[PDB]
């Protein structure tokens, strides 16, 4: 036990986990902060953008970015929509295809990269990430001359 | 390894601690053993009832 | 260079149980190995 | 205890119609609600069926006694 | 948008170690200090093969 | 994983075996049946004599 | 904080002269701690009676064979270390074999005093082939655990400890909390001088009185 | 039979660490059944204190360094694990830290407390310079053993924390003579701690644990 309290042969692994938005023929995906039928404890570690923040511990079955596709004729079964009245939760009509991690693997949100298209639209954590950047290049100058 | 422990027990010495005495029964052999006043493989006669 | 740290010649000592507290009835090889870590941990192992 | 899959297979010493044999029973010790004439020791139906057969209590003829009776 | 993940895995019985001589092997049991064999001066070992 | 599962669990595997298979099965002896306890870790516990 | 409380599980009656305990609830590494203090003082601090002397009459060495008794002196002097003692009034008393039989010699034909008890009341310590006497002397005395006849006229091994054979093997207690929590399973074989459970709750107050002044 | 209750306390104190005790002359025997067995509970379970939550004001996540030091972050907590810290009338306090400029952070930086003492002045935990200074919170509790971080807003940094203040004990049997007996024997210990618990405390409170697993037997 001596070789595991003074962490021995303790080892990091990064692993990498990349959503992609393309474009379906009934709309477009767009990353967005709304998910149809979850709660607050599902959307408290996201931010405006629809992003985890960096250095947030994520659990098995997280969300780590939000993602929802439109869908046309669901054909909802009448059984289904009975019981959707007792809550009293309203029909939306988005998929929920959000970006989670798998099952049995946790670990720590440490660094989120953002790639759009020449001239799309940004997000707000595009811009967020860019300042970042433009501000480690200019402290870098100064400590040149 | 479960050959190794059964060799090593069963493996007659000339001269070791506790030679030489008799013993009424398995159970003396072991109450011997157990104080360190005999040694594991060592010439003695116990009575045995088989 | 076993001698230079006081240390026996032979590289063997004798150890006591842990356990039962008894001295075990034969010297033991003792010494420090470099142990190494593989990529074949349990976590992408087990399956069900 | 009582756990002995060698005697109830030394009386047959066919080890394939004690499967067979132990298959009838473990249903109705399962489905039916009938009592097994052993004593339920916490164990599985599975395993109380095979103590029958070693004990000489069911028999081939006694399984389909005892079925026949609730059909 | 990607995002990364740090996991850091302890050791664990099951996990394989070996040395440098092409001596493999996967841990077994972790034994607490106290049951592990120590020399006069108290000092435990760290690995039994 | 709610605490009362665990005793419901301990009861489904009492008497019921489960089968082991190495991947070079090259003879009969390569499939045998166990019956199952719960251990902590990740890997399954062998016995040493089969 | 502060650990668990063990409480007993099942103590095991299979035989009057043998029990086997089982402690369940337990701490991870408590399983070797008291089963091998509780195992080391049944066999060696544990005060007793037996026989430490044999004088028989005729008799030179352990070797030499005698008439009148279908067995050799060493088959006299293992039965005689089988003998069950328990005096009470004082601490070292000599006892006198007298007996000229012919079909059997039990050990309870040996003349007891005001203050010694045998236990053993159907031990055969020899049979009487021929027609010849067997007068031997017995001596008890007190002692701690198992003195061979190596140290300290025919000297004889002395087991004063009562248990016979003392072992325990510990094994994993499965529990909903935490499943590294063993039990210990002790069983025991006393001679018969006393009950195999309460030479468990002598030995475990002889461990208390010395760490006692300490205790808090 | 006869038994000679060991009453008393010897304790040799050569430094704050490697204090060897003697008890007193035990009984014929008593030497091994009674060391080894103080000996396995003194390594198992020995009440200590360690830090098991630090948060720094700068820092996201254990990962990513801070400018201005040299030690990374990972580093920075590995050296909290070295601290020998001593709570005197409290169960959880929470200590800060905050230095500046060029100079060598080590344990005699952390604010003092009256419930709080710090064996260990000379531990270095980080190393500053003239770009930057760190500034952090520490949190410590009571503890037993080893307890992980899985067994137990986004900067907080749990640490496994391991609540032993022993490291190594030994333990040996001479001989005694007072006199009354002529077989009688001497238990001597080698305890060695961190310098946190006291070591003739430390027997009084082994022989409460062993006493108590016996009076329920």
């Amino acid at each position: 036990e001596r070789v595991v309290q003074e962490d021995r042969f303790t080892t990091i692994h990064i692993q990498e986990l990349t959503c992609v938005a393309r474009d379906t023929k009934l709309g477009p995906e767009e990353i967005t902060a709304d998910i149809p039928n979850v709660g607050e404890a599902a959307l408290n570690k996201l931010d405006e953008a629809g992003i985890v923040y960096v250095g947030a511990e994520v659990q098995a079955g997280d969300i780590l970015v939000g993602k929802v596709t439109p869908k046309g004729e669901t054909q909802l079964t009448p059984e289904e929509k009975l019981l959707r009245a007792i809550f009293g939760e309203k029909a939306s009509d988005v998929k929920d295809t959000s970006l989670r991690v798998p099952t049995g693997t946790k670990g720590t949100v440490i660094d989120v990269q953002v790639f759009t298209r020449d001239g799309v639209e940004r997000d707000s954590r595009a811009l967020s990430i860019e300042k970042m950047q433009l501000d480690q290049i200019r402290k870098d100058l100064n400590e040149e001359f | 390894d479960v050959v190794m422990g059964l060799y090593y027990m069963t493996r007659e010495a000339i001269n070791a601690k506790g030679e030489g005495m008799a013993f009424a029964d398995l159970q003396e052999v072991d109450r011997a053993y157990r104080s360190g006043q005999a040694s594991l493989h060592a010439r003695v006669k116990v009575r045995i009832n088989e | 260079m076993l001698k230079l740290a006081d240390l026996p010649e032979s590289g063997q000592m004798r150890l006591f149980d842990g356990r039962t507290g008894n001295q075990f009835e034969r010297p033991t090889t003792v010494g420090y190995m470099y142990m190494l870590k593989l990529n074949h941990l349990v976590d992408d192992k087990m399956h069900a | 205890a009582r756990v002995t899959v060698e005697d109830c297979l030394d009386n047959v010493d066919n080890r394939f119609e004690l499967v067979m044999l132990a298959t009838k029973r473990a249903r109705q010790l399962a489905t039916g609600g009938k009592e097994p004439k052993v004593a339920w020791e916490n164990d599985k139906p599975t395993v109380v069926a095979l103590r029958e057969i070693a004990s000489g209590l069911v028999d081939e003829n006694v399984v389909q006694q005892e079925d026949i009776v609730e059909d | 948008v990607k995002v990364y993940l740090a996991i850091k895995r302890r050791i664990q019985p099951g996990d394989k170690m070996a040395g440098r001589h092409g001596n493999k092997g996967v841990v077994s049991v972790i034994m607490p200090v106290e049951d592990m064999p120590h020399d006069a001066n108290g000092t435990p070992v760290d690995i039994v093969l | 994983e709610l605490p009362e599962v665990w005793d419901v669990l301990a009861e489904v595997i009492r008497e019921h075996p489960v089968l082991l298979n190495r991947a070079p099965t090259l003879h009969r002896l390569g499939i045998q049946a166990f019956e199952p306890v719960l251990i902590e870790g990740k890997a399954i516990q062998l016995h040493p004599l089969v | 904080n502060e650990f668990l409380t063990p409480r007993h599980i099942d103590v095991q009656v299979v035989s009057q002269t043998r029990a086997k305990i089982t402690l369940e609830p337990l701490e991870r590494g408590f399983g070797h701690t008291l089963g091998n203090a509780l195992r080391r003082i049944l066999l060696s601090s544990m005060p007793g009676c037996a026989v430490v002397e044999a004088e028989i009459d005729g008799v030179l060495h352990e070797y030499s064979a005698i008439e009148g008794v279908q067995e050799d002196v060493i088959e006299i002097l293992l039965n005689l270390k089988g003998l069950a003692i328990k005096l009470h009034g004082r601490d070292e008393v000599t006892l006198t074999l007298a007996k000229k039989g012919s079909g059997v010699v039990t050990a309870a034909d040996i003349q007891l005093d005001h203050d010694v008890e045998i236990i053993n009341g159907d031990h055969v310590i020899a049979n009487l082939a021929d027609n010849g006497a067997l007068n031997m002397k017995l001596k008890v005395a007190r002692g701690r655990g198992y003195e061979p006849a190596d140290a300290r006229r025919l000297q004889l091994d002395a087991s004063f400890s009562p248990v016979r054979r003392v072992s325990y093997v510990v094994e994993n207690a499965r529990v909903e909390q935490r499943t590294n929590l063993d039990k210990l399973v002790l069983d025991l074989e006393t001679n018969g001088t006393l009950d195999p459970e309460e030479a468990i709750r002598r030995a475990a107050t002889i461990l208390q009185q010395q760490l006692a002044a300490f205790v808090d």
